[PDB]
C-alpha cells in the first residue's frame, strides 16, 4: 500500500544500506538466471519490462545480481519514454523498494504471538539435533557462538563449576536483564500506587 | 385523530339572544349556526356571537368536564359486577363487592379527559379547519344533518377572516391544556 | 426549575450541535410530546436500520435521511424545541430499548450510525468545537512529528475526504488537530495502519474512535437504565407507550377483480395465503376474516362489494345458506366498515398488529407467513415466485433474525424490481404497475411513428 | 408459618458450626389459547441461585451500615458457605430418596419415601424465607436483593430461551412460567415441555423445573383468574370466575357451563360456535314461549 | 402539578389517614399497638380499632342511618376489609362519611363489629409564642387593636354585573373602618353564574375595548375596582374551585398569580386554598370549601341532637385535623362540587398539627361567628345575595396583646412560651354589606 506507513518507510530506510552488501554481493541469488526469473522478475509491475529482461538475460547468461539490478533500470529507461516516463520510474522505484522489504524485512511466525495461551521454548534449552544452548542474543551474536552441551561438559570436566564455562557470559547477560526487569516492575508498582491516590 | 376522539362529547352552545342550543363542530356546515365573515351567527335569529359570549361557554363546558372528572366515579372491570361508585378502598384497584375479582377504574379516566380537551382544542385549530379534519357532529341518519355543504374555498377564506376569534377560543382551552 | 434556568442548563449542554447525552434532561414534557418525539426518533432509527441491511453506502444513507431529518428531527437549528426533541427522544428510546440484550445492541448500533452521520454533516469548525467540548497534543509536538503524522494520515485524507490534490491535503493537515491516547484503545485503527504510533501512544479516523466511545458509554447507560426500570414500572402512564415502542421494532376494485391476477399480483404473501385458504375451504376463521376484510376495505373495496365478496366466497360450496350468512356474518362485515354499532371506521391492520395476533393453528390462515411458516414451505413458495436460491437464502436469513418485515420488503423488491403495512405493499405494487403500464404505452406509441 | 421452620433450621446449623446466632414478572396474555399450554414450576429458582452462586451470610461481603447497597457474589475461590452447603445436602438427600423409590417394591415404604422427598423439597424451596422475609430473625436485605436480581436475570434469559425454541411465554413469575407449546396433542406438548426443561437445565445446571399443569385450552385473564381444560382425561377447571353464582338463576349457570363445555371441546372452533349459536337461539325461543321449568328462573 | 388522578396514590393517601390517626390515638391514650387488632375477623376479646366511616354498601341511598355504616380498616390493620357497625350499645354519637374514628369494640360472630365505647381523637395543640414576639407585635399595633375584615363571594348578583355594593364597601373600609388586613375569598367571577353559564354576557358601555375571555372580564371589571383599596390595607385573595380566573379547579387549590390579575405588589397577596398564615401572633386557618353545608351527620342521642349543628361540625373539623374531612366529596348534580384531588389531601391538613386560632370556612349558610374548643370559627357569609340584596361581611377586632393583663396564659417549661387567647381577646361582628 502506498504511501508507506511511517513504520514501513523507516524500516525501508534502515534496510536500504544493507540490501546491496547482503543480497547483491554476499548471497548473490539472482546470478542464476532461473532463480532470477523465479524471484526477481515477478516483483516487477510491467510485463514488457519482464519479457525484455528475460530475453536479455537469456542472451547474456549468468549476469550477477548487481548487473541484473542495473539492467532493470537500463532497460526500463530504454522502454519507458515520453510524458508518462515519470510514472513508470516511480512505479519501478516502488517495486524495487517492495523487493527490498520482501527480501530483508522480518518474517515472523504469526501463530505464536496471537494468543496468550501459546507455548514457546524456554531459554537455555538444548536443541535436540544440534546440542546448542538457547542462549540470549546480543549485537555480536552468531550461531557459531552458541555453546554446545558436549563442549560445556568438556569444560566442566576440567573445571567443575558453571562460572568457569562458556555458558557463563550468557547467564550474566540474562541476570542483568532480569535485574533491570525487576527494577522496572517496582517502578511500575510505585506509579500505579501514585495514580490510585 | 380519527380514533383519538371517538368517545368524546360535542361542545354545546346556547344562543345569547334566542336561547337555541346546538353543538359547535368548528367551521363546518350546520343547520343551527353559521360562521360569517364577521363572526359566529345563529341561524334561528341571525344574531351574532361576540368572543365573550363564545369563550365563556367554552370555559363553562371545560370546567363542567373537569368537575365531573374530579367527582371520582369508579367502575368495575368485571362484566358481571359493573357497579359504579365513588367509594375508594385503601386498596385502590380492589372491587368493593364481596368476593369480586374485578379491577376498579376511574370511570372518567385522565386519558378520556385529555382527549376531550384535545377535541376542544382541535375545534379552534385554524389549520385543522382548513384541511377539514374535524370530527363530524352529525351522523348521516341524524334528522339534523345539514342540508347544505360548505365548500373548501369558502372554508379557507372564512377561517382566514375569523382567525382572531378562533385563536382566542383556542387560548381559552389552552389555558387548561397546558395545566393538563 | 424556572423555565429560564431550564433554558440556561439546556444551552450550557448544547454549546455544540452534537452531544454524548451525558446528563439527563430536566423539565416536564406532555404525553403527546413524549410519544411523538419517541416515534419520530424511532422512525429515523428504523430507516437507518433498513438502509444498513441493504448494504447501502454511507453517502446514499445520508442522502436518504436528510429530508427525514428536516421533517421529523431537525438538526443544526438554533431552536430550543428541536434540541429538546432530540435529547428527550434519545432518553425515551433508552427507556424503551434497555429491556433486552438484542434490543440494546440494535439501539446502540443505530444510534452510533446516527451519531456518525450527524458528525459528518457538521462543519469542520463545529466538529473541532465538539471534540474540544482525550488530550490534544501541543503545536510543538505536532511540529516535531509532522512528517510522520502527515505520512500516516495522507491516505485517510485522500480516501475519506476526497482531497485528491496534495496541496489541499497539506492545507487541511496544517489545521487538523491530533489526540494522543494509548494504542490499546485504538487497536482497531492500529491494525489498518491508520494511526501513528510512538512510544506506546497512538496519534489520531477520529470519527471512528468517537463513535466507539459513544457506543460504549451508551451500552453502560442502557445497562444502568435497565437496572433502574422497575422503579419506573409504577407509572401506569408510560408503560403502554414503552411496550408499543419496543414491539414496534418487530370501481376498479370490486368483488370479482380482487380474485383476478391483475389485482392478485400485488398482495403481500399474508394476503395471498388468506385468499388461498378462503378459496380452498370457502371459509376463514375469525382472525383471518378480520385481517382480510380490513385489507380489502383499505384497498378500495366498498361495503356492498365486500358483502358480495364474502357471500359469494362462503356460499360457493353450498355448505352455507344465504340466511345463515345474513344471520351470523353480515353484521360483522358491515361493522368492520363502520356501519354498525358506534360506527367506528376500523383501520386496516399493519404488520405489527398482525404479529400481535395469537399464532395460527391448524386450519388458520391468518398471521404473517414469514413468522408462521416452516422454512421448507417458505422456500417452496419463494421458488414459486421465481426467486433465485441466493434471494431465498437472504430472505430466510432475515426471517431467522426475527426481521419479518425486512424479509417482506426484500421479497417485494426482488419480485418487482421499508414496508410495515399490507396496504402499503399493495399501494407500492399498484403504483409500480401503473408506471410500467404507462411506460409500455409510451413505448408502443413511439414505435408506431417509424 | 414458614418462618418458624426457616429461622429454626438456620439457628440450629449456625450454633452447631461454632457460629453465634442473632437474638430473637411477565404480564399475562389474556384471551383464548387454542394450543396446549404447560405450567412450568419455578419454585426451586431461589434455592438453586443460592447454591450455584455460593450466596450465604459468611461468603458475601456486604456493607452492614447501608443495607440498601447491592453486594457482589463471592469469587469461586471462596469456600462453600453454610447456607449453600445445607441446600446441597437437602438436594442430595432428595436425590437419594428418589433413587431408593425407583427400586422400592413395598407400597408402604414407597409412600414413606414420597413423603420424605416432598418434605425435603418443601424445606429447600422455603429456605429463601430465611433471608427474604422482612420480619425474619435472619433477614438480610443485600442478600435478598442479590438473589432477587439473579432470579430476574434467570427469568429473562428463560424467556429468550423459550423464544429460541419458538415458544411464547403466556405468563411468568418467580414461581411459575406458562409456555405456549404451539401443539394440539398431549404427546407433542409434553415433548416440547421436556425439551424446554432440558434447555433450562443445560443453561442452569442446578435449576430443575418440571411440568405442573397441562392446559389443552386456556381462557386466561390473570394468574389466578382463568378457565382451562386440564389434562390428568381432560376435565373442566375454572379459577376465580365463580365468584357470584347466587345472583344468577340456574338457567344462566346452565347456559354458561354449556357454552364453556362447547367452546373448550375438541371440535373445530366454527362448528362448536355454530352449536353455541343454535343453543342460544333455541334458549331464546324456549324463553319467549315459556317452555322451560320455572325452577330454572329462581334467584335467591 | 397537573391534572392527574392515580388510584394507587389516592389509596395510599386514604390509608395514611388511618395510620396517622392510629398513631395519634395510641400516643394520646398511652396504648400499645398490641392492644389494636383487626375488627373484620371474629375475636372474642374486646379490641381497639381505628378506621374510616363508610357506607355498608358501595351503592348507598343519599340518606344514611345509624344502622347502615361500616368501618374501613387500613392495609396493615385489616387488609383493607370493611366491617358493618353494630351501634346498638352506643347511645350518643355523630359520624359522617370520611371521618376517621377510633373504636373499642368486639367482633364476635364475624359479620358485625359492636362498638362498646368511642375513642374521640384529641383536639390539636394550639400555637404558642415567645415573650419577645408578643412585645414586637405590641409595638407593631402601637397600642390600638388589630382590625381584619373578611369578605366572601359572589360579589355581584345573578341578574347583573354591578359592583356598586363592592365600591361602597371599599370606600367604607378606606375612610371609616381602616382595617389592618382584608381577606377576600372567592369566587370572584363564579363560573356557575347563570349569565356566565348560558353565555348571556352583554356589551359593556363603560369599557373602551370589550373583554374576549372571562380573564379579561376580571381584569376590566374587578382590577380597577380592587386597585382603589388603600395601600395601607394589605389584602389577601383566596380562591374557590369555581373561580373562572383560576386554572386549577381542584381542592387543594394553588394560589392565584398576582401578576396575571395585574394587581400591584404594594398591598395585594394571593394565597392558596386552603392557606394558614399569621397576622401578628394570630394563626389563621382559611379554607374555601363549604364544609358546613356538605358534612351530613348520622346522629343518635338527645344530648348531641340538642346541641347546635355548627359546634358539632366545628369540633369534627378540629378532630379530623383537616379543613374538609368529608369523603367521598359532595356533589352538585353535573354542575359543580367539592372537586377534591385525593392524591394531595395531605396539603389540606392543619399546618404543623396546630389548631388555628381563628378558622374561616365560608358557607352558603347564614353568617356565623362562634368559639368552639377555644377556636374562633367565622363564616362571614356571601357579600351579595342572589337577588342583589345586601349580603354580609365579618369584622374581627382583637385586643392588642399584653403580657401583664393576664389574658395570655403562660405555658410551663424551661423555655417560656405563651398561649394566644384569641377567643378571650377577639370581637367578631357580622355586618350587613
Ligand atoms: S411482512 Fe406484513 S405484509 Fe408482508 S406477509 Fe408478513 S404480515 Fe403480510
Amino acid at each position: 500500500k502506498r504511501p508507506y506507513h511511517p513504520h514501513l518507510a523507516r524500516s525501508l530506510e534502515q534496510l536500504k544500506p544493507f540490501f546491496v552488501s547482503i543480497m547483491l554481493e554476499e548471497q548473490n541469488p539472482w546470478e542464476d538466471d532461473q532463480h532470477a526469473i523465479q524471484t526477481l522478475l515477478p516483483a516487477l509491475y510491467d510485463k514488457q519490462l519482464i519479457d525484455s529482461l528475460k530475453k536479455y538475460w537469456l542472451d547474456n547468461p549468468r549476469r550477477s545480481s548487481k548487473e541484473k539490478w542495473n539492467d532493470i533500470d537500463q532497460i526500463a529507461t530504454s522502454l519507458f519514454k515520453g510524458p508518462k516516463q515519470d510514472s513508470h520510474i516511480i512505479k519501478l522505484r516502488e517495486c524495487k523498494e517492495d523487493l527490498v522489504l520482501m527480501t530483508l524485512y522480518p518474517k515472523l511466525d504469526v501463530e505464536v504471538t496471537k494468543q496468550t495461551i501459546h507455548l514457546l521454548k524456554a531459554p537455555f534449552c538444548i536443541h535436540p539435533a544440534t546440542g546448542n544452548v538457547c542462549v540470549p542474543i546480543d549485537e555480536s551474536f552468531a550461531p557459531e557462538k552458541a555453546p554446545k552441551l558436549i563442549d560445556l561438559q568438556t569444560e566442566m570436566e576440567k573445571n567443575n563449576d558453571v562460572s568457569l564455562t562458556a555458558l557463563q557470559p550468557f547467564i550474566n547477560q540474562f541476570q542483568a536483564y532480569v535485574s533491570s526487569l525487576l527494577k522496572n516492575e517496582l517502578g511500575s508498582v510505585k506509579r500505579e500506587r501514585e495514580d490510585d491516590d | 385523530d380519527v380514533e383519538r376522539f371517538k368517545d368524546t362529547v360535542t361542545l354545546e352552545l346556547s344562543c345569547p339572544s334566542c336561547d337555541k342550543r346546538f353543538p359547535f363542530g368548528g367551521i363546518v356546515s350546520s343547520n343551527y349556526y353559521r360562521v360569517s365573515y364577521n363572526g359566529l351567527q345563529c341561524k334561528h335569529c341571525e344574531q351574532l356571537f361576540t368572543p365573550l359570549q363564545l369563550t365563556s361557554q367554552i370555559e363553562h363546558s371545560i370546567r363542567a368536564h373537569i368537575s365531573l372528572y374530579y367527582a371520582g366515579w369508579l367502575q368495575c372491570d368485571d362484566s358481571t359486577c359493573g357497579i359504579v361508585t365513588r367509594q375508594v378502598s385503601v386498596f385502590g384497584k380492589r372491587c368493593l363487592n364481596d368476593g369480586c375479582t374485578g379491577v376498579m377504574r376511574y370511570k372518567y379516566s385522565d386519558k378520556q379527559l385529555y382527549n376531550q380537551l384535545l377535541y376542544f382544542d382541535s375545534l379552534f385549530d385554524c389549520e385543522k379547519n382548513k384541511k377539514q379534519e374535524l370530527k363530524p357532529i352529525y351522523l348521516p341518519d341524524d334528522l339534523d344533518y345539514p342540508k347544505e355543504q360548505l365548500t373548501e374555498s369558502s372554508i379557507k377564506a372564512l377561517t382566514e377572516q375569523n382567525r382572531e376569534l378562533m385563536e382566542t377560543g383556542r387560548s381559552v382551552v389552552q389555558k387548561y391544556l397546558n395545566d393538563c | 426549575s424556572s423555565s429560564e434556568e431550564e433554558k440556561k442548563l439546556y444551552a450550557r449542554l448544547y454549546e455544540s450541535k452534537l452531544s454524548f447525552y451525558d446528563l439527563p434532561p430536566q423539565g416536564e414534557i406532555t404525553l403527546e410530546q413524549f410519544e411523538i418525539w419517541a416515534i419520530d426518533r424511532l422512525k429515523i432509527l428504523l430507516e437507518i436500520e433498513s438502509c444498513l441491511s441493504r448494504n447501502k453506502s454511507i453517502k446514499e444513507i445520508e442522502t436518504i435521511i436528510k429530508p427525514q431529518f428536516q421533517k421529523l428531527l431537525p438538526f443544526n437549528t438554533e431552536s430550543l424545541e428541536d434540541r429538546k426533541k432530540d435529547y428527550y427522544s434519545h432518553f425515551i428510546l433508552r427507556l424503551c430499548f434497555c429491556r433486552s440484550k438484542e434490543l440494546r445492541e440494535k439501539f446502540v448500533r443505530a444510534e452510533t450510525f446516527l451519531f456518525k452521520i450527524r458528525f459528518n454533516m457538521l462543519t469542520s469548525t463545529d466538529q473541532t468545537k465538539f471534540v474540544q467540548s482525550l488530550q490534544f497534543i501541543s503545536n510543538e509536538e505536532k511540529a516535531e512529528l509532522s512528517h510522520q503524522l502527515y505520512q500516516t494520515v495522507s491516505a485517510s485524507l485522500q480516501f475519506q475526504l476526497n482531497l485528491n490534490e496534495e496541496h489541499q491535503r497539506k492545507q487541511y493537515f496544517q489545521q487538523e488537530k491530533f489526540i494522543k491516547l494509548p494504542f490499546e484503545n485504538v487497536i482497531e485503527l492500529v491494525g489498518n495502519r491508520l494511526v501513528f504510533l510512538k512510544d506506546g501512544y497512538a496519534y489520531l479516523q477520529q470519527l471512528n474512535l468517537l463513535s466507539n466511545e459513544f457506543a460504549s458509554k451508551l451500552n453502560q447507560e442502557l445497562i444502568k437504565t435497565y437496572q433502574y426500570l422497575p422503579r419506573l414500572n409504577e407509572d401506569d402512564r408510560l408503560l403502554p407507550i414503552l411496550n408499543h415502542l419496543s414491539s414496534g421494532y418487530t370501481d376498479e376494485i370490486n368483488a370479482q377483480s380482487v380474485w383476478s391476477e391483475e389485482i392478485s399480483s400485488n398482495y403481500p404473501l399474508c394476503i395471498k395465503n388468506l385468499m388461498e385458504g378462503l378459496k380452498k375451504n370457502h371459509h376463514l376463521r375469525y382472525y383471518g376474516r378480520q385481517q382480510l376484510s380490513l385489507f380489502l376495505k383499505g384497498i378500495g373495496l366498498s361495503a356492498d362489494e365486500a358483502l358480495k365478496f364474502w357471500s359469494e366466497a362462503f356460499t360457493r360450496n353450498g355448505n352455507m345458506t344465504m340466511e345463515k350468512f345474513n344471520k351470523e356474518y353480515r353484521y360483522s362485515f358491515r361493522h368492520n366498515y363502520g356501519l354498525e354499532g358506534n360506527r367506528i371506521n376500523y383501520k386496516p391492520w399493519d404488520c405489527h398488529t398482525i404479529l400481535s395476533k395469537p399464532r395460527p393453528g391448524r386450519g388458520d390462515y391468518h398471521g404473517c407467513p414469514f413468522r408462521d411458516w416452516s422454512h421448507e414451505r417458505l422456500s417452496a413458495e419463494l421458488r414459486s415466485m421465481k426467486l433465485t436460491q441466493a434471494q431465498i437464502i437472504s430472505v430466510l436469513d432475515s426471517c431467522q433474525k426475527g426481521e419479518y418485515t425486512i424479509a417482506c420488503t426484500k421479497v417485494f423488491e426482488m419480485t418487482h424490481n421499508h414496508i410495515a403495512h399490507p396496504n402499503l405493499y399493495f399501494e407500492r405494487s399498484r403504483q409500480l404497475q401503473k408506471k410500467q403500464q404507462k411506460l409500455e404505452k409510451e413505448k408502443l406509441f413511439n414505435n408506431g411513428n417509424h | 408459618t414458614r418462618a418458624g421452620r426457616n429461622e429454626y433450621i438456620l439457628l440450629h446449623e449456625f450454633s452447631r458450626n461454632g457460629f453465634i446466632v442473632p437474638d430473637k414478572v411477565f404480564e399475562p396474555e389474556k384471551g383464548l389459547h387454542k394450543n396446549y399450554v404447560l405450567v412450568m414450576d419455578f419454585n426451586s429458582l431461589y434455592p438453586s441461585i443460592i447454591q450455584e452462586f455460593n450466596i450465604c451470610f459468611t461468603t458475601v461481603d456486604r456493607n452492614k451500615e447501608d443495607i440498601d447497597e447491592l453486594p457482589s457474589v463471592p469469587p469461586s475461590e471462596v469456600d462453600q458457605g453454610v447456607l449453600p452447603r445445607l441446600l446441597a445436602n437437602l438436594v442430595d438427600r432428595r436425590r437419594e430418596v428418589k433413587k431408593v423409590m425407583k427400586t422400592e417394591t413395598d407400597p408402604h415404604k414407597r409412600v414413606q419415601c414420597d413423603i420424605r422427598q416432598q418434605a425435603l423439597k418443601l424445606t429447600a424451596n422455603s429456605m429463601y424465607g430465611c433471608l427474604g422475609y422482612v420480619n425474619s430473625r435472619f433477614y438480610a436485605k443485600p442478600l435478598a436483593m442479590l438473589v432477587t436480581n439473579k432470579g430476574r436475570e434467570i427469568l429473562m434469559n428463560t424467556r429468550q430461551l423459550a423464544e429460541s425454541m419458538n415458544l411464547l411465554v403466556v405468563y411468568g413469575d418467580t414461581d411459575s412460567v406458562m409456555i405456549d407449546t404451539g401443539c394440539d396433542n398431549y404427546a407433542d406438548a409434553i415433548k416440547i415441555g421436556l425439551g424446554f426443561k432440558r434447555l433450562v437445565n443445560e443453561r442452569y445446571r442446578l435449576l430443575e423445573i418440571d411440568i405442573d399443569n397441562v392446559f389443552k385450552k386456556l381462557l386466561l385473564h390473570a394468574k389466578k383468574k382463568y378457565a382451562a381444560l386440564t389434562v390428568n382425561t381432560t376435565v373442566l377447571e375454572v379459577k376465580g370466575l365463580d365468584m357470584k353464582r347466587r345472583e344468577f338463576c340456574p338457567l344462566s349457570r346452565d347456559v354458561s357451563i354449556h357454552v364453556l363445555n362447547t367452546i373448550l371441546s375438541d371440535k373445530d372452533p366454527e362448528e362448536a360456535l355454530q352449536e353455541v349459536y343454535d343453543y342460544l337461539e333455541d334458549i331464546r325461543i324456549k324463553v319467549e314461549t315459556n317452555n322451560i321449568r320455572i325452577d330454572k328462573y329462581k334467584i335467591n | 402539578r397537573t391534572m392527574r388522578q392515580n388510584l394507587q396514590e389516592a389509596s395510599d393517601v386514604l390509608d395514611d389517614q388511618i395510620e396517622s390517626f392510629t398513631k395519634i390515638i395510641q400516643n394520646h391514650y398511652k396504648l400499645s399497638p398490641n392492644d389494636f387488632a383487626d375488627p373484620t375477623i371474629q375475636s372474642q376479646s374486646e379490641i381497639y380499632a381505628v378506621g374510616r366511616i363508610v357506607p355498608d354498601s358501595p351503592t348507598y341511598d343519599k340518606f344514611l342511618n345509624p344502622e347502615s355504616l361500616s368501618l374501613e380498616t387500613s392495609r396493615m390493620g385489616g387488609v383493607g376489609r370493611r366491617v358493618r357497625l353494630d351501634l346498638s350499645q352506643v347511645n350518643e354519637l355523630s359520624f359522617f362519611l370520611g371521618q376517621i374514628v377510633a373504636f373499642k369494640g368486639k367482633n364476635a360472630n364475624g359479620d358485625y363489629f359492636t362498638v362498646n365505647s368511642i375513642l374521640p381523637l384529641p383536639y390539636p395543640n394550639s400555637p404558642v409564642s415567645t415573650s419577645q414576639e408578643l412585645q414586637e407585635f405590641q409595638a407593631n399595633l402601637e397600642g390600638s387593636s388589630l382590625k381584619v375584615i373578611v369578605t366572601c363571594g359572589p360579589y355581584f348578583a345573578n341578574d347583573n354585573f354591578s359592583l356598586e355594593l363592592l365600591q361602597e364597601f371599599i370606600d367604607s373600609i378606606n375612610n371609616e373602618v381602616k382595617p389592618h388586613v382584608l381577606i377576600m375569598f372567592g369566587p370572584f367571577i363564579d363560573i356557575t353564574h347563570p349569565l356566565i353559564a348560558s353565555g348571556k354576557l352583554p356589551n359593556f358601555p363603560q369599557f373602551k375595548t370589550q373583554p374576549k375571555t372571562l380573564d379579561e372580564l376580571f381584569l376590566k371589571l374587578f382590577t380597577p375596582i380592587l386597585k382603589t383599596i388603600s395601600p395601607h390595607i394589605q389584602t389577601v385573595l383566596i380562591p374557590s374551585t369555581k373561580d373562572a380566573i383560576s386554572n386549577h379547579a381542584a381542592y387543594p387549590q394553588a394560589s392565584l398569580i398576582r401578576k396575571a390579575l395585574q394587581l400591584p405588589k404594594r398591598n395585594f397577596k394571593c394565597m392558596a386554598n386552603p392557606s394558614s398564615f399569621q397576622i401578628n401572633e394570630i394563626y389563621f386557618g382559611c379554607s374555601n370549601v363549604d364544609t358546613f353545608k356538605d358534612l351530613k351527620e348520622v346522629i343518635k342521642g338527645g344530648t348531641t341532637s340538642s346541641r347546635y349543628r355548627l359546634d358539632r361540625v366545628s369540633e369534627h373539623i378540629l378532630q379530623q385535623r383537616r379543613y374538609y374531612p368529608i369523603f367521598p366529596g359532595s356533589i352538585r348534580t353535573h354542575i359543580s362540587g367539592a372537586d377534591l384531588d385525593v392524591s394531595y389531601l395531605g396539603l389540606t391538613e392543619f399546618v404543623g398539627g396546630f389548631s388555628p386560632d381563628i378558622m374561616i370556612i365560608p358557607s352558603e349558610l347564614q353568617h356565623f361567628a362562634r368559639v368552639v374548643q377555644n377556636v374562633v370559627v367565622i363564616n362571614p357569609g356571601r357579600f351579595i345575595r342572589a337577588t342583589g340584596n345586601r349580603g354580609s361581611y365579618a369584622q374581627i377586632t382583637v385586643q392588642c396583646p399584653d403580657l401583664e393583663d393576664g389574658k395570655l396564659t403562660l405555658v410551663e417549661g424551661e423555655e417560656p412560651v405563651y398561649l394566644h387567647n384569641v377567643w378571650k381577646r377577639a370581637r367578631v361582628d357580622l355586618i350587613a354589606s
